[PDB]
RNA sequence: UUUGCUCCACACAAUAUAGAUGGAUACGAAUAAGGCGUCCUUGUGGCGUCGCUGAACCAUAGCAGGCUAGCAACGGUGCACUUGGCGGAAAGGCCUUGGGUGCUUGCUGGCGAAUUGCAAUGUCAUUUUGCGUGGGGAUAAAUCAUUUGUAUACGACUUAGA
């Protein structure tokens, strides 16, 4: 119909960090509508995606995207830890990022 | 401590109809209508029958109950001042000078003037508010009246009066002069 | 300190060869576990007796719940406690559902009216006051009214969502 | 020209006053105001609906436009038999307040093939409404 | 959840206001936030008025450019609160702020455009009752704000507009009741009624 | 330490920045309150300084030591022979203040005023205007709806008037355009004005 | 200064992007009070009803949505056109009339889909610009130099010149 969408929308917020110190191997991701760490649960180890755009077609797209997956729940909040195959950039801290559904245990 | 209720009464007299919604409160009388606006104090009014309101304040602290009396008293002064209605009176003092007051208009004013104070050259003037009406009291010597519905609008220019007449740079023991409220009653005779 | 349990505590001192079965002391202590229960009982014995943890022993520990625990009650309470400038004796009265709770909320108030810590408070007695009229305070007469009804006006409703569409009301 | 001074009628905390519990292990279940304790606290008992006699804050709790006669302090036994004497669970699910919920509560449960009949019926009704929007 | 939200500052309180403001920016959420003028802050207006003028004694003593500077307007004084919650010096900080408009008043195309709320930063679910507070549009007035007789008056003006809108939208909501209600009790309707609906 | 001797300071910091003008035309920063029951007026005027002279006249003064007696005195004297309206600006109330609406101008412009509009004069094609000028042609649609539509709206209304510098001993040729308030009644008396 | 400029239409090429992926879905005011319906004496009015969250409402089925037939309705909706009207706070958008036209999953039919091989965003958005085409439309100025002195350290300013 309209909607295709197979995945939840989410946010990159920021990387894993203290007050002064980041770490780049891990973000945090805000999942659409998860607002506790029980409903959090539901999404660990579903896969995500953060899809962009570039000037050099390649395989022949000229869209292009990193890979990453869900690891653990983040905080009281509903936030949730995400891996990547490759870090991602943190000019996406507010970027918008995909979260699918598989692996699926339904 | 949190006081769990306390109420108060309001009586209501054989002439008045007084209509509260939200806190805005309307009493309407033989003498006119007055109405006045309550929504900074929180309390709750509840019509009983028709001679009788009640007001009341749940889970109030002290200040808090202590403004449910004066809320009780505005709305008292409302409905006598709608039916028996205010006066007061005030009196020249002088011991030289003689203080010489009329009432003057400039564009639709009524102001009251004042001459001569302690032989001033310059002259006084006080408004007249809106709702009072000023007489000069026949058969009295140098007596003022001011009359209205509103107990605050004719406390008030009288005060405004009463206050323009104030006395600098002298020993004010000495020089007494001024116009002073002289006695605080209703309009209407017996009661 | 914690959210408090009433304990029996029963101590003695050691028994010697000349007085062997000494005299058995008991107290009733709110605390919210055996190991602070049994250090407080040794606490207020030292106050009293001559004895020590040392040269004492603890014959017995026992938790004592309320025997009616779903009725309520008025409780008169008995404190000493420290201030900055001196120490000084109190008489609260608290309403509530078991001796356990109560406690629970003296310590609350004592903080909070008076700036009294834990350490800095002795509870002396407390005791169900049995007649009404008995009581004294009157943050607490005003609760014993018969017919007693009142509304909680200006309510607030806590949102879920950072966002609303409509503007609240606070009726109730 | 009577007097006229508004309403501001509130739900009271009183006893045999039924509130509707919003947060713990009843939730969402009915009981019954039995004493009162003090401005926050009161003493509650909810025995058809399976929730213990208790002492509970007022702010774990909603009061609801329900009321029935009890004696203050009557034991659960009591409360039991005033309750049902006042059918005060055949009142509640009547009440709005009582359907909105057990509406959301059948969509929450709705099946993914529920959900596309859902969809069906609607385009229907929608149809014949949209029709008679157009004649009048 | 939208790609725009509007605010409709009237009655909410300055800090908290802000402070979620700030939060969606730099999460990526765009913000246009109306009606500044109508915005409160804690506090008789007497202590806030004071307090403007505690900032406003300060500036460079040298040069009194360089020096910071004072913006009195009602949506001006809230893009401090907020600024100052932003990181605002850095690229990320630009970028979020970016997001943001604040406006006095209710100006084109947001007038048409639907407003929310913020119940964590509202005034009459906040404030406990009795406590003063004070209303934006009169402090910066007070402090030198200009405009506050052209943005009411202008406001009358949409009022009214909305008012007539508002009118003819409960007219036909009252046709699609009634139609709505004519459909009741037919077998589509009973089976929605059993799913839910 | 401290000035040791107290002494005011030099100069007004009012006066700032101390530094050339943008422009030899000076800006008229405020218009008088406009009572809208008289009549319709310029509340300005454009002119150029001559120079002074000097004057005898008897000052009536009661209470001076020279009431009734003669006093010389200065004065300047500036030519302003007539200024002429070639334009209406209607103005409208904004939050971000006044704004202009539109100007709607005269259908004939003076090469005088023309001028102002070129850097070059001989050398240029002097197009100033000729478009413009034909929205006269038409029946005048254009025209009206302008001033149709700074009546439904606008605040205030000034003139744009120039002067007539070739009245006047100067060399320049190139004549001064500016806006004037109109103070007289009624905005839409005041456009139709 | 080698046929330049602009608006509309498509065409190719680049260039990008603080981050489309059903819908930003419009009273105002009060909160110790209100919304909605209804009646009327049109009021600070009578009666009814509602809240306790948008967990809503609307939309949503069809090769990312193909090719086709019919029925019941007289409804909905897209598009380009036409009628009348409204909006200046930054209006640049809203409403209305009328015919044309496409779609309709309101209901009932016929055909198609594979082999992209068990997942690999599997590409559907909108920014700016450039090069030719042809449909309308339009045919200037500024600067240097010279010159004035209401100006000026130099620039700048202010005059003048077919
Ligand atoms: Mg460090
Ligand atoms: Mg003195
Ligand atoms: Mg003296
Ligand atoms: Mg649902
Ligand atoms: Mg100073
Ligand atoms: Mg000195
Ligand atoms: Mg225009
Ligand atoms: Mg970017
Ligand atoms: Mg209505
Ligand atoms: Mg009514
Ligand atoms: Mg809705
Ligand atoms: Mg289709
Ligand atoms: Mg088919
Ligand atoms: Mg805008
Ligand atoms: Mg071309």
């Amino acid at each position: 119909a309209e909607s295709h969408r197979l995945y939840v929308k989410g946010k990159h917020l920021s990387y894993q960090r203290s007050k002064r110190v980041n770490n780049p191997n891990v973000s945090l991701i805000k999942i659409e509508g998860v607002a506790t760490p029980q409903d959090a649960q539901f999404y660990l180890g579903k896969r995500i995606a953060y899809v962009y755009r570039a000037s050099k077609e390649v395989r022949g797209s000229k869209i292009r995207v990193m890979w990453g997956k869900v690891t653990r729940t983040h905080g009281n909040s509903g936030v949730v830890r995400a891996t990547f195959r490759n870090n991602l950039p943190a000019k996406t801290f507010g970027a918008s990022v995909r979260i699918f559904l598989y692996p699926s245990n339904i | 401590m949190k006081y769990i209720q306390t109420e108060q009464q309001i009586e209501v007299p054989e002439g008045v109809t007084v209509s509260i919604k939200s806190r805005i409160v309307k009493v309407v009388g033989p003498r006119g209508t007055l109405t006045k606006n309550l929504k900074h104090i929180d309390v709750t009014f509840t019509k009983v029958n028709n001679q009788l309101i009640k007001v009341a304040v749940h889970n109030g602290g002290r200040k808090h109950v202590a403004a449910l009396r004066t809320v009780k008293s505005l709305v008292d002064n409302m409905i006598t001042g709608v039916t028996k209605g205010y006066k007061y009176k005030m009196r020249y003092v002088y011991a030289h000078f003689p203080i010489n007051v009329n009432i003057v208009e400039k564009d639709g004013a009524k102001f009251i003037e004042v001459r001569n104070f302690l032989g001033d050259k310059k002259i006084r003037n006080v408004p007249v508010r809106d709702g009072v009406t000023i007489e000069f009291s026949t058969n009295v010597k140098d007596e003022i009246v001011l009359s209205g519905n509103s107990v605050e609008d004719v406390s008030q220019n009288a005060a405004d009066l009463q206050q323009i007449c104030r006395v600098r740079n002298k020993d004010i023991r000495k020089f007494l002069d001024g116009i002073y409220v002289s006695h605080k009653g209703f309009i209407t005779e017996d009661l | 300190m914690a959210h408090f349990k009433e304990y029996q505590v029963i101590g003695r001192r050691l028994p010697t060869e000349s007085v062997p079965e000494p005299k058995l002391f008991r107290m009733r202590i709110f605390a919210s576990n055996e190991v602070i229960a049994k250090s407080r009982y040794w606490y207020f014995l030292q106050k009293l007796h001559k004895v020590k943890k040392a040269s004492g022993e603890i014959v017995s520990i026992n938790q004592i719940n309320e025997a009616h625990p779903t009725k309520v009650k008025n409780f008169g309470v008995w404190v000493r406690y420290d201030s900055r400038s001196g120490t000084h004796n109190m008489y609260k009265e608290i309403r509530d559902v078991s001796r356990v709770a109560a406690v629970e909320t003296l310590y609350q108030d004592m903080a909070a009216r008076h700036r009294a810590r834990f350490r800095s408070i002795h509870i002396l007695k407390v005791a169900e006051i049995e007649k009404t009229a008995d009581v004294k305070r009157q943050y607490v007469k005003q609760f014993l009214t018969k017919d007693l009804k009142f509304p909680l006006p200006h309510r607030v409703q806590k949102s879920t969502k950072t966002f609303s569409y409509k503007r609240p009301s606070t009726f109730y | 020209t009577d007097s006229i001074v508004k309403a501001s009628n509130w739900r009271l905390v009183e006893v045999g006053r039924v509130v509707l519990i919003k947060k713990g292990q009843s939730a969402g279940k009915l009981a019954a105001i039995v004493e009162i304790i003090d401005q926050k606290k009161v003493l509650i008992d909810g025995p058809k609906a399976g929730v213990p006699r208790q002492a509970i804050n007022l702010g774990q709790v909603v009061l609801t436009p329900l009321t029935f006669a009890l004696p203050r302090g009557a034991r659960t036994a009591t409360v039991s038999k005033k309750w049902a004497a006042a059918a005060v669970c055949e009142k509640w699910a009547a009440s709005s307040w009582a359907k909105k919920i057990a509406q959301r509560e059948r969509r929450a449960a709705l099946t993914d093939f529920e959900r596309f009949q859902v969809m069906v019926l609607r385009k229907q009704k929608r149809y014949t409404v949209k029709k008679a929007l157009a004649k009048a | 959840v939208e790609p725009v939200v509007v605010i409709d500052g009237k009655g909410h309180l300055v800090g908290r206001l802000a402070s979620v403001v700030a939060k969606q920016l730099l999460n990526g959420q765009k913000i246009v936030v109306v009606r500044a003028e109508e915005l409160n802050i804690s506090g008789e207006f007497f202590r806030n008025k004071l307090k403007y003028h505690d900032f406003l004694r300060k500036a460079t003593a040298f040069n009194k450019t360089r020096g910071p500077f004072h913006f009195r307007a009602p949506s001006r004084i809230f893009y401090k609160a907020l600024r100052g919650m932003v990181s605002h010096k850095t690229a990320r900080g630009k970028a979020a702020l970016e997001r943001l408009k604040v406006f006095e008043g209710i100006p084109p195309p947001y007038d048409k455009k639907k407003r929310v709320v913020v119940p964590q930063a509202l005034r009459v679910l906040r404030l406990k009752p009795g406590r003063k507070y004070t209303t934006l549009g009169k402090l910066s007035t007070s402090v030198g704000w200009k405009y506050e007789d052209v943005v009411a008056k202008l406001e009358a003006k949409r009022k009214v507009s909305s008012a007539e809108y508002y009118a003819k939208k409960r007219a036909f909501t009252k046709k699609v009741a009634s139609a709505n209600a004519t459909a009741a009790e037919s077998d589509v309707a009973k089976q929605l009624a059993a799913l839910g609906y | 330490s401290h000035r040791k001797y107290e002494a005011p300071r030099h100069g007004h910091l009012g006066f700032l920045p101390r530094k050339r003008a943008a422009s030899i035309r000076a800006r008229v920063k405020a218009f008088p309150k406009d009572d809208r029951s008289k009549p319709v007026a310029l509340t300005s005027f454009l002119g150029y300084k001559a120079g002074m002279t000097t004057i005898v006249r008897d000052l009536d003064r009661p209470g001076s030591k020279f009431h009734k007696r003669e006093v010389v005195e200065a004065v300047t004297v500036v030519d302003t022979p007539p200024v002429v309206v070639v334009g209406v600006v209607g103005y409208v109330e904004t939050p971000r203040g006044l704004r202009s609406l539109t100007t709607v101008w005269a259908e004939h412009l003076s090469d005088e005023v023309k001028r102002r509009f070129y850097k070059n004069w001989y050398k240029s094609k002097k197009k100033a205007f000729t478009k413009y000028s034909a929205k006269y042609a038409q029946d005048g649609a254009g025209i009206e709806r302008e001033l149709a539509r700074i009546k439904k709206y606008a605040s205030v209304v000034r003139v744009l008037v120039h002067t007539q510098i070739r009245k006047t001993p100067l060399a320049q040729k190139k004549a001064h355009l500016a806006e004037i308030q109109l103070n007289g009644g009624s905005i839409s008396e005041k456009v139709d004005w």
